[PDB]
């Protein structure tokens, strides 16, 4: 008689002689809030700043900074595998990554699946000297080995063109994938989208949280040009992540165990 | 789907008073895409799901 | 819906009336009405008032009763003493002009206006900050035949559409 | 390069960063695929059943265990079981030293990214007893707080159900504030405030909640023997009908999914 | 109605006789009333909760 | 990139800053809201009655107050009482010595963000007295200026009334300039000048107003007794139905509403 | 007998044979004016410069200069919360604004009630050093706590990467409210609108003075990189207001007391 | 509404001749917006109001 | 922000001073009046005939 | 008037062999504006005047 | 062809359910060029082929 | 003539198999300008002779 439904639901006489009656209130944000937000598909298609790379702390000389980075977003606290470190309640330190808490990572790890395309958007913002014609590109990588959050940098400045022409040809830039280009000094700005190529796999593990030292298998390749001159240390890339349109979450499976606390101080 | 100023004929955002259907649940298709779908086969108001 | 005398003043010959008063405040501070409005929480009422001058053939002068809806976060809209210049700003307001010698007039019906919806009873003050009343004189009381008896101005207030609706064990002030 | 253009002159404005707030306007996004109309579907080729699950409503609206209390021997007439207070962010935390976990509701989970909430909350109570466990409780609904001794049959809100016949029975505390949105406290801020007070009454009335609802003792819990008997009631939590959310803000920027070390 | 009133107020004339709830007034003559034209609309009122009310209260 | 594109170079022209002189070009705007077409309504939802009262002619249109003046005893025939300056600028201020607060009328009000001004201002006189004291005003329109003495019937507009049947009246200045718009004075130029003087007669014909209405006595005021009587005559004013300004300017960019500290 | 009318009226005989004559003149304004002022509405949506801020006044070294503002103009005199300080009437010292009077300041409190979204643009006009590739930020608060305009900088210019991704997360462009960036060496220019989101509220005070130390629901918060290098110690922002389309004022309960005078010595 | 190019279909400053109506009052009705309303709603010229 | 804009990319030029030779190709012109298309009359409003 | 791309439609500047009517005076009706007015009431080729 | 926004009109990249065709060998016309041809002289679905 | 997106509608460069009519000379009209003209008084194809 309804009284072991995993759902539950036996209603009882309460307080109102209206069911419901803020459904029956057609004009009320004409009143209050001027719209209506009813999906988080809706929702998750704002752009939100993730994290910020700074390309004159790789190498040394002139050189071609580049960042192979997971096409999700990276989660924000005390990993085990952070790319950054914080000073712990121990008084010591341990990994932690210093991104911000996007819409995205909070919904993902709450569904069992995940499939779509991935946006994002590189900003390039800060200080730059004025011998700059720099080319910001992105390129993607293969679906079959995930590459982990890493910084490399190719030496341009050799006495040998050759040797020049090789370290061009050590990037994901010389490939056969998806790559788009900008110069820095007119657009600066990439606003590209990974989409979801996969080794016959329907979706993958939305509840995974390694990003940072494992990656996904929409990963991308950001590169970009430095010099070792000052002025340069204060150029930075901007990522601001959002959700292709092809994007989809499986199965709600709860949310997960959430932990609340603000960021240490940076050791 | 893909045309030209599509943001016009939206109603968009917002109250569009025929858009308090916000209690329907949306109907997919079984192969059906995002664009060039739902969004013109439930109705008009398929655009505050985020189709 | 019950009408009670909130205010009651004297007009004497020679004198001027300046008064200041707030009808939700005087109303709703009532001992009776307290008891009624007790075990609620939401009120939004509507507070219409009358205003009842005895007068003569005789006497003359005129006052203004002005009302100031809102008064909130209202850093302006001045209530001090006695301006000849302060009757320019409180002509605008909802008004009613009273005389002695026609002895006539005055009834406003004095909008809800509020932010939200069914203000609260329970919380401390909560009818204050709700618009509030001023009489100006434009003079003085005169009388034509040097008499010098007061006249009286008395101020009556009711609710007009009440919505008290959800009941609760906590001590309306 | 035979005639010459006479088409007007247009102002333009240049947008190099884009559009990044709105949800609607479409976007100059360079694909890095070969088609340009590179899409796929989202359905049951997931193996699941086709719903759309990343409604608002469809996270909110499941009916998800929240606490637990008990009903003693020692309960009369008149005895608070359980306050708790009406409001999205129903969540409970487990300290231990260094890490303090936080398990959240469906209904704590979908209206942390929000500002303002409104609308109704569904609580479903469930009585674990045997078929010789009988008595009346009383679920008061009062908008601001309870008085801290009995609670009057008049003055409030209640329903005093018999547990003979509804040991499982779930009630819909709809919205009765003097605003129309209420702010929300978001599980940063639901952390550190009592919410389920099982000892006294909580303490409604604030800008962030729809008031309390609490559970009282009219009639005594009747024992089949001279046994002990320790009977508990679970108190699940839910969206009701008129469930909404707005104000998209920075509830969850402080947190994470990584123990605090 | 007429007089230099605009769309926002009005001023009228209202009757000798007013009756509210138990107290009657009989005026000498006709008294001057000032209106804020304030209607309020739906949305701003609860519905539904008819069922305690004070003239119900025993 | 199969074909190439062969349409026309079309020339444009960047508007970085945009268009902030004009009152009625769309914008490119980035409103910070989730839906582009974020918008709320402008009625009687706030509990109001539902008319626009940004319109000039509703703002200016309200009779308001502005002076106050008396009719003496040992006033004879051809005797002023006021005078004042046909012109929206009817302001009243109140100096104390570091302080100098300035009371606006609505028509005072509705007309200082702009340069030119025309049409008819109403002016509404009231007369506070017993049903005893009678007598005779007159209401002098004259475009210029009146002399030091008594005015004649001939050679002004004038009206005479009684003040038995209408002790309170109201009374239409129309245009009757040798332009089709004056200028608008400002409250910061106000301040200086003269427009109601109750002792002489106002300087009129300035490019600023429309003339000078003066009061004057007729017939003497009649006593019931050997009291002494002392009415009063207020001076209330509105804009008139032809009433219109134009030439947005610097009128208010020298206002404030703190005081002088 | 219309005899105590509130708002007076008894036409008697004046000395014109037609009745307003000048609404007859249907081609007037193709004579004198050129168009026709009706409505406030109207001619409030022409922008109008209020303030200017230099983000060089705060901080030290290569910073981020953030700016919390009300959405509505702080207004124009002697405030006793006021940002600057000037020579008052004693020969002393006093808070002062010295910003702008414009037409939303000079309506607003005349009357009661307030709704709608409001617009603002920031101009960033002055000297700049030839190192510069900031971006110019502006993100909205929330609507609970109204935070005063105030002016703070985050240093970007630390050994560790960590901490200046700490400092890049202190700020609101990093969070889940509207954002709106430009490149200031391409565009320059804002253009943004700040909606009326509120908690259950239907307007707000409109005879509310005091924006500078409490500020409203609608504050924004803009942002800026800049360097402590010279020629950027005139690199400056110019704020310029209007009003959005949903925008309203309640009932016109007169004209405020006024005050005139000129802009002291600033001290 | 949000149309495109809707400054070439106004009157948008000025005399307009049947213009002249200067003297009416605007009709809001009950929820209605600025934009996709009254200024369709009440007639042509219903944009020297401001909408 | 949901669809990807596929419109083709089109060519211009930038004309920052203008067209200030020709006496008949459009203008684009901040003109500093509240209204856009703020225009008097050229008539006999002047006391004149009205003759070009 | 305002139309959008009218230097197009125009003769524009020149012999138009219809247009030797340059002995023609341009007639102003009585309130009549530059811009929709006299170039489309008088005929084609009132542009060549300025119009 | 060269056709003003003809990408919107495609089915550009992918599944498009009928352009299964994907076993049919494309015939070229004896003097066909790639633009103006048998993208429309084949089928709609001839652009996955690269026409 | 003067139109817009000319280039879009020519034949432009090439074969335009009827446009093999390179043995035909142009005939001038006694005033005949180039540009609103013989490219459409002679044929389609008077646009490989430079009109």
């Amino acid at each position: 008689d309804n009284s072991n439904n995993p759902v539950g639901g036996n209603p009882i006489d309460n307080y109102g002689t209206e069911h419901a009656p803020l459904l029956k209130e057609d004009n009320q944000y004409l009143v209050y809030q001027g719209e209506r937000i009813v999906s988080f598909k809706d929702l998750l298609r704002r752009y939100q700043y993730l994290n910020s790379y700074w390309p004159q702390e790789t190498g040394s000389g002139f050189r071609y900074y580049t960042l192979d980075s997971p096409g999700m977003p990276i989660y924000r606290g005390w990993d085990p595998n952070g790319i950054d470190q914080g000073q712990d309640s121990t008084a010591g330190n341990s990994p932690y990554n210093f991104c911000s808490m996007t819409l995205l990572n909070y919904l993902a790890p709450a569904f069992v699946c995940q499939r779509g395309s991935l946006r994002h958007k590189w900003v390039t913002a800060g200080a730059r000297v004025n011998s700059t014609a720099s080319v910001l590109s992105a390129t993607r990588h293969g679906v079959l080995f995930p590459l982990p959050l890493a910084e490399t940098a190719h030496p341009l400045d050799n006495a040998l063109v050759g040797d020049r022409r090789s370290e061009l040809q050590e990037m994901q830039r010389s490939r056969l994938n998806g790559t788009a280009i900008t110069p820095v000094r007119l657009n600066n700005t990439l606003e590209i989208e990974l989409p979801y190529y996969s080794i016959g796999q329907r979706f993958h593990a939305s509840r995974f949280l390694d990003l940072a030292g494992t990656g996904d298998t929409q990963g991308v390749e950001i590169a970009c040009e430095i010099s070792d001159g000052g002025n340069d240390a204060n150029y930075r890339l901007d990522q601001f992540v959002s959700v292709g349109e092809d994007f989809t979450l499986g199965m709600f499976v709860g949310a997960p165990i959430m932990y609340f606390y603000n960021d240490p101080t940076a050791t | 789907e893909f045309k030209h100023d599509g943001l016009i004929s939206k109603p968009a955002s917002a109250v569009a008073k025929a858009a308090d259907a916000l209690s329907m649940i949306p109907y997919i298709a079984p192969y059906a895409k995002a664009t060039s779908m739902v969004a013109d086969k439930i109705g008009k108001i398929a655009r505050i799901f985020g189709y | 819906s019950r009408p009670i005398k909130i205010q009651q003043y004297q007009w004497t010959p020679g004198v001027q009336l300046f008064q200041t008063f707030n009808p939700w405040s005087d109303y709703f501070g009532n001992a009776d009405v307290l008891e009624k409005i007790n075990r609620f929480r939401n009120l939004r009422c509507k507070l219409c008032l009358k205003v009842l001058i005895n007068g003569n053939s005789f006497y003359y002068g005129r006052a203004l009763l002005s009302y100031n809806p809102y008064l909130r976060n209202d850093q302006v809209t001045v209530n001090r003493s006695f301006f000849i210049q302060d009757l320019i700003a409180a002509s605008n307001k909802p008004h009613i002009l009273l005389d002695p010698c026609s002895s006539e007039g005055g009834q406003m019906c004095l909008p809800f206006i509020w932010p939200e919806n069914y203000l609260d009873i329970t919380s401390t003050g909560w009818e204050d900050q709700m618009g509030e009343c001023i009489i100006h004189d434009f003079d003085v009381l005169r009388h034509a035949n040097g008499g010098t008896d007061p006249i009286t101005v008395s101020i009556f207030a009711w609710a007009e559409d009440v919505s008290l609706l959800i009941p609760t064990t906590v001590a309306a002030q | 390069s035979r005639p010459a253009v006479l088409s007007d002159i247009q102002p333009y404005v240049p947008r190099y960063c884009g559009n990044l707030a709105n949800s609607d306007a479409p976007e100059t996004v360079n694909k890095l695929s070969v088609d340009s109309k590179n899409e796929l579907i989202d359905t049951r080729t997931m193996g699941l059943g086709g719903a759309d699950e990343l409604t608002i409503h469809s996270i909110a609206s499941r009916m998800t265990f929240w606490r637990q209390f008990d009903w003693p021997e020692s309960a009369v007439t008149d005895t608070l079981l359980a306050s708790m207070s009406v409001q999205p962010f129903c969540i409970d935390t487990v300290t231990a030293s260094p890490v303090t976990e936080i398990h959240s509701t469906a209904l704590a989970f979908a209206s942390a990214p929000f500002e303002t909430w409104q609308g109704s909350i569904k609580f479903h109570f469930k009585v674990v007893c045997s078929e010789y466990h009988r008595g009346r409780l009383r679920l008061v609904y009062n908008p601001l707080t309870n008085n801290a001794g009995p609670v009057a049959f008049n003055q409030v809100y209640s329903t005093t159900i018999d547990i003979s016949n509804d040991r499982e029975f779930d009630y819909e505390c709809k919205w009765t504030d003097i605003r129309a949105w209420n702010a929300c406290i978001g599980i940063d801020g639901a952390t550190s405030a009592t919410f389920f007070n099982t000892a006294a009454a909580v303490t409604g009335g604030t800008p962030f909640d729809n008031g309390t609802l609490s559970v009282y003792v009219v009639n005594e819990l009747a024992t089949p023997s001279t046994a002990a008997a320790d009977v508990k009631v679970q108190v699940w939590v839910s969206a009701g009908d008129d469930f909404a959310v707005a104000v998209p803000g920075v509830g969850l920027s402080q947190l994470s999914y990584f123990q605090q070390q | 109605p007429s007089a230099n009133d605009g769309p926002s107020f009005t001023t009228s004339k209202t009757s000798q006789n007013t009756t509210s709830e138990n107290v009657h007034f009989v005026d000498g003559d006709t008294p001057w009333t000032y209106d804020v034209a304030a209607t309020p609309d739906e949305t701003s009122k609860l519905s539904g909760f008819d069922d305690a009310g004070l003239g119900e209260f025993l």
